[PDB]
RNA sequence: GAACAAUAGUAAGCACAAUCAUAGCACAUAAAAACGUUAGGUCAAGGUGUAGCUUAUGGGUUGGAAAGAAAUGGGCUACA
RNA sequence: UUCGCCAGAGUACUACUCGCAACUGCCUAAAACUCAAAGGACUUGGCGGUGCUUCACAUCCACCUAGAGGAGCCUGUUCUA
RNA sequence: UGCCAGCCACCGCGGUCAUACGAUUAACCCAAAUUAAUAGAUCCACGGCGUAAAGAGUGUUUAAGAAAAAAAAUCACAAU
């Protein structure tokens, strides 16, 4: 969740329902959010543009890096035999 | 509420033939006529005779082929011969079907004093138009 | 400035005696009310009375006073035109404020939190 | 349901071959147009509803469009918006908004370079251009939509077109264009006619309320009118009907200049006057200028009068009038 | 309503279409009329391009008509106009040059003027308040007033004549008497006006 | 169990809607109108559950069914 | 931490007691008997001679036209028969 | 049988298709006993008192109790 709230300022439904579904949840919890049901919360500012752009970029890079590492280790496993 | 020749809505499980799913106001619009004969045309005669004949045929056929009749009969009358056409469930062995074909055609031919043809179309289970 | 709410309502903690007994709880609602349509009153009554005096005096011959008849007519026309044309513009333009629909939407975009 | 479609196409082709054979035609030059005549002749169903009659058609037209499979065999959904529940619509919104941003960027660079080189393509009005209906859009995404959805999208396209239009942008918004067909109410002028050394006669046919009227007018004659072989003062004793006959001529100031013969049948006297009125009006359009035709139409001279007797209804008295209703 | 709301009423006036070139806003207006691809209701049988037809005379004709008889009501109107005409031609030749300058012989202008004089200024509507029905002075629309005039004319010259007496006779009489303001119709108008002054206080009960 | 600058709802089905009819459109009219409500109406259309009759509550023949103190509904013809 | 109160509903702010400047009073306060409930809060309906908006298109008021209710007949009810 | 005759500890049953009455058939359960009636045993609150029964119209003291660790008596306004 890049914002844990919905435009009416209650918690986004998906939080309660992801919990309900046994799905782990990362989310950026601003100062007025409720972190409780969120698996790995990262406290910080969700409202300002450089912040959201930052968090987007980070999660992007992490994902891309992982998918790469998986490709490379797969290749290695293919040459192993 | 008009009730005539209607099949009311059930809980939504009810199998309904193409015929039964169309209320009388749809005749000649969507579904067609279960009989055909000259009698009801403008300048023509003996409508009454053919109506009674019709009624007896539906009853007779329904009793002669118990349980195996799929949909209501189709009665085509052409130049003094009647072709009856029926939708039949497969129940009986073809022995019983041919026995009843021959028996019927002869019986009715001698009853109504005209050549009678019988045409059976066979079907696995009642064709289902709606719900189900 | 809003009137003070401190000490006013009857509560387990409050030392003194109630000042307000609110009929229904004081919690800002998420919508406003709908504007009350204006009570009508008779129109043209003055011009009518003037014409009626003119008649009572001149013994109800219409030829005698053409001015007050014509002016009562003119006025009734201005009251018809008023009834027709004022309805729409009083129903849209609130002047400095917004139509209650827009207010309600605006208030649902930033609602009150009684809960949590 | 893909195997179905494949099979159905196989058997539609085999069948189209068969049909072309019995109808005795070349299997190659057989069209849908021909298939139709062939069935209509082979299985002749009178039924008033055209959708209930026998049909052999290409299964793509018969069957409704299908949402394709949304994910691979591993479970990963193909399109990144899948979980929105409407991928089709929100993609459209995504790319539309993207093109809007693009336009804004490019046009801002061109604002800083002192260039407004674009034009407003937003007026297609002579082409009779309109937006898609909701139905059309719904058919283009193969997905159900909501009224507020359609509204949102259209509003966005509007935002787009209201800016400087790029080439790919113009092309983009123009998928969502349709053109409303011809709008002209101008009549179809009867070609004037010259018969047996006689010059300039025109024809017209009115119909009003159980009365039919055929009127032939000669431009070369003096003023008189012969209805069913007799004079119009004799056939139409009532002033009102003579005035009705007078209306179109007096309107065009042709009142002395034309000579007419009429055949009118059915209806009463007033209905016949009305019929001849309309027919005369329609006949005089050959002799007059194209502008005065528009005038006659705008006087309501050229329109048939649709008002006709309503059918009496069972359980009432008069087609409107009800039997007396007793409260208690 | 065999016409959809799409269909506009026709404009029968010939003068309007004949002389367009001097008016800008009206050129624009009827441009928008036809070019809108606008549908037009077919011009009614009653209404004509005739230079001779007075819409007021036609209305009156209609309000006189019983059953379906236009022929009979148009007869009675025609006869009445002719009767007023000849009554004034009688009053003209038995008079002197002064009164020959004064007296009106156009039956049309007489009809119109006699209706203008007979139309009420003010009117009465019943209003329920506190379980009582008060009669209250109400200003009237134009159409309502013209209607009241015509209807009062016809009601009187139907009702109060002696059975021997024909309609165009009695009607021409009352037209001429209402021309000069001494007719019983006019007395009715005054009864209304007086009932409206008697109740003038109650003018407050009217909320519109 | 809604909020569209959207806050928990998706829903097939039946109705409405659309189409069909009234011989071209359109409009109108016709038709259509679910689930239920009124133990609404009809065992005398026919068929039937339960309960009743069987030299009779069944089957036939012949002849009779009147009538206006009064009250009233809907119409027709009028009063010109 | 205390104190005052409360053991179904009625019967009952009653009957009897004691006390009281109260004498149609206040206070204190039962039982026979009767019942299988009596109560508290809510929910969905329905309803409201409750308020606020919006309407009615032959439709309530305002208004238009033709009729019924009075007569003779025609035909159906109710009674009486 | 038909709101009758009757039945029931409590809820209730009987108005023509009564597993509830009365009798029959089958069953169940106790058993030299089995039901009914009456008395016991048991059973109320270490719970409660805004709306259900219940904070006594007010304050002071008496009797009796608690003190269980840290401080306090006191200033615009319509007490009497
Ligand atoms: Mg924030
Ligand atoms: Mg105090
Ligand atoms: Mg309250
Ligand atoms: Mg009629
Ligand atoms: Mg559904
Ligand atoms: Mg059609
Ligand atoms: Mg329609
Ligand atoms: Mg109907
Ligand atoms: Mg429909
Ligand atoms: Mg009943
Ligand atoms: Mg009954
Ligand atoms: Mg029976
Ligand atoms: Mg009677
Ligand atoms: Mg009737
Ligand atoms: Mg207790
Ligand atoms: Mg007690
Ligand atoms: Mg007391
Ligand atoms: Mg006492
Ligand atoms: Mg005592
Ligand atoms: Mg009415
Ligand atoms: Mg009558
Ligand atoms: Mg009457
Ligand atoms: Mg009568
Ligand atoms: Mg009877
Ligand atoms: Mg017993
Ligand atoms: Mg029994
Ligand atoms: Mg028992
Ligand atoms: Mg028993
Ligand atoms: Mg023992
Ligand atoms: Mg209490
Ligand atoms: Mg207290
Ligand atoms: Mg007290």
């Amino acid at each position: 969740f890049l914002h844990t709230l919905n435009n009416v300022f209650e918690p986004h439904v998906a939080v309660r329902d992801a919990a309900k579904m046994n799905i782990p949840t990362v989310g950026i919890v601003d100062t007025n959010c409720n972190p409780a049901l969120i698996t790995y919360p990262v406290p910080g500012n969700d409202d300002s543009p450089p912040a959201v752009r930052l968090f987007c970029r980070l999660f992007q890079v992490a994902i891309s890096r992982a998918k790469e590492k998986r490709r490379q280790v797969e290749a290695l496993y293919r040459l192993q035999g | 509420k008009n009730r005539a020749a209607r099949v009311r809505v059930s809980k939504g499980d009810k199998p309904v033939t193409y015929e039964e799913a169309h209320a009388p106001h749809y005749i000649a619009h969507r579904k067609g006529w279960l009989s055909l004969h000259t009698g009801n045309l403008d300048g023509e005669d003996h409508a009454a005779e053919r109506t009674v004949e019709d009624v007896f045929l539906r009853k007779f056929m329904l009793g002669t082929f118990p349980g195996c009749l799929a949909d209501q009969l189709v009665l085509k009358r052409r130049a003094n011969q009647l072709e009856i056409c029926a939708l039949v469930l497969r129940q009986l062995p073809p022995h019983k079907f041919y026995f009843l074909v021959g028996y019927s055609e002869t019986l009715l031919s001698h009853f109504y004093k005209c050549p009678v043809h019988l045409h059976l179309q066979t079907v696995p289970s009642k064709v289902v138009y709606k719900y189900i | 400035a809003t009137p003070s709410l401190r000490g006013r309502l009857a509560r387990l903690g409050n030392p003194r005696r109630p000042i307000l007994k609110p009929n229904k709880p004081l919690i800002l609602a998420n919508h406003v009310g709908e504007r009350r349509r204006e009570k009508g009153e008779a129109t043209c009554i003055t011009e009518m009375s003037v014409m009626m005096a003119c008649w009572k005096q001149n013994e109800f011959r219409d030829e005698a006073c053409r001015k007050e008849i014509q002016d009562f007519f003119d006025c009734a026309s201005r009251a018809e035109a008023a009834r027709k044309m004022r309805s729409i513009q009083e129903n849209l333009g609130e002047l400095g404020s917004l139509p209650p629909k827009k207010l309600n939407k605006l208030l649902h975009r930033f609602p009150n939190k009684p809960h949590v | 349901t893909v195997d179905f479609i494949k099979k159905q196409i196989e058997e539609f082709n085999i069948g189209k071959r068969h049909l072309a054979n019995m109808m005795g035609e070349d299997p190659e030059t057989f069209t849908q147009e021909d298939i139709d005549r062939a069935i209509a002749y082979l299985f002749p169903s009178g039924l008033f509803e055209k959708r209930a009659r026998p049909i052999m058609k290409h299964p793509e037209e018969i069957f409704p469009k299908q949402r394709a499979i949304q994910w691979g065999e591993d479970g990963r959904p193909f399109h990144f918006l899948f979980y929105t529940g409407k991928q089709s619509y929100y993609s459209l919104m995504h790319d539309t908004y993207g093109k809007l941003l693009d336009v804004e960027k490019h046009h801002n660079q061109l604002r800083a370079k002192d260039l407004l080189a674009e034009k407003t393509k937003i007026l297609k009005d002579p082409i009779g251009s309109r937006w898609l209906i909701k139905e059309e859009l719904e058919e283009m995404l193969v997905e159900k939509l909501s009224d507020q959805d359609y509204a949102q999208f259209i509003r966005l396209l509007e935002r787009l077109s209201a800016l400087p239009c790029g080439a790919t942008e113009e092309d983009f918004v123009n998928r969502f264009r349709r053109s409303i067909p011809i709008q002209s109410k101008k009549q179809l002028i009867e070609p004037l006619q010259y018969d047996e050394q006689g010059m300039a006669f025109s024809r017209g046919e009115g119909k009003r309320k159980t009365a039919k009227a055929e009127v032939v007018v000669y431009g070369q004659g003096s003023g008189r009118i012969d209805v069913n072989g007799v004079d119009y003062l004799l056939y139409f004793p009532v002033t009102q009907d003579r005035e009705q006959l007078m209306f179109p001529l007096h309107f065009l100031d042709r009142l002395g200049k034309h000579d007419m013969t009429c055949a009118v049948s059915g209806g009463g006297r007033s209905a016949q006057a009305g019929a001849v009125r309309l027919a005369m009006a329609r006949a005089l359009c050959s002799f007059v200028t194209e502008d005065e035709v528009e005038w006659m139409r705008q006087a309501g001279l050229l329109t048939a009068d649709p008002r006709v007797r309503e059918r009496k209804k069972p359980g009432q008295e008069g087609a409107r009038r009800k039997f007396t209703w007793k409260k208690r | 309503s065999r016409y959809g709301p799409e269909y506009k009423d026709p404009q029968i006036d010939k003068e309007y279409y004949r002389k367009p070139l001097a008016e800008q806003t009206e050129e624009e207006k009827y441009e928008r009329d036809f070019k809108k691809t606008q549908l037009i209701k077919a011009a009614p049988a009653t209404k004509t391009s005739s230079v001779f037809e007075d819409p007021v005379i036609s209305k009156f004709t209609n309000m006189m008509m019983k059953g379906g008889n236009k022929v009979l009501a148009r007869s009675l109107m025609t006869q009445t106009l002719e009767a007023v005409k000849r009554k004034q031609f009688a009053k003209y030749h038995a008079a002197s040059a002064e009164e020959q300058a004064t007296i009106e012989r156009n039956p049309y202008t007489i009809f119109h003027q006699a209706l203008k004089n007979c139309e009420p200024v003010i009117g009465l509507v019943p209003i329920l308040k506190g379980g009582h029905f008060y009669q209250v002075p109400v200003p009237l629309a134009d159409r309502r007033r013209r209607f009241l005039a015509m209807k009062w004319m016809i009601a009187e010259c139907r009702e109060k004549k002696h059975r021997r007496v024909l309609m165009p006779e009695k009607l021409s009489q009352e037209l001429l008497e209402a021309f000069h303001n001494q007719g019983p119709v006019i007395k009715r108008k005054h009864d209304m006006h007086k009932m409206a002054e008697a109740n003038r206080a109650l003018a407050h009960y009217r909320w519109w």
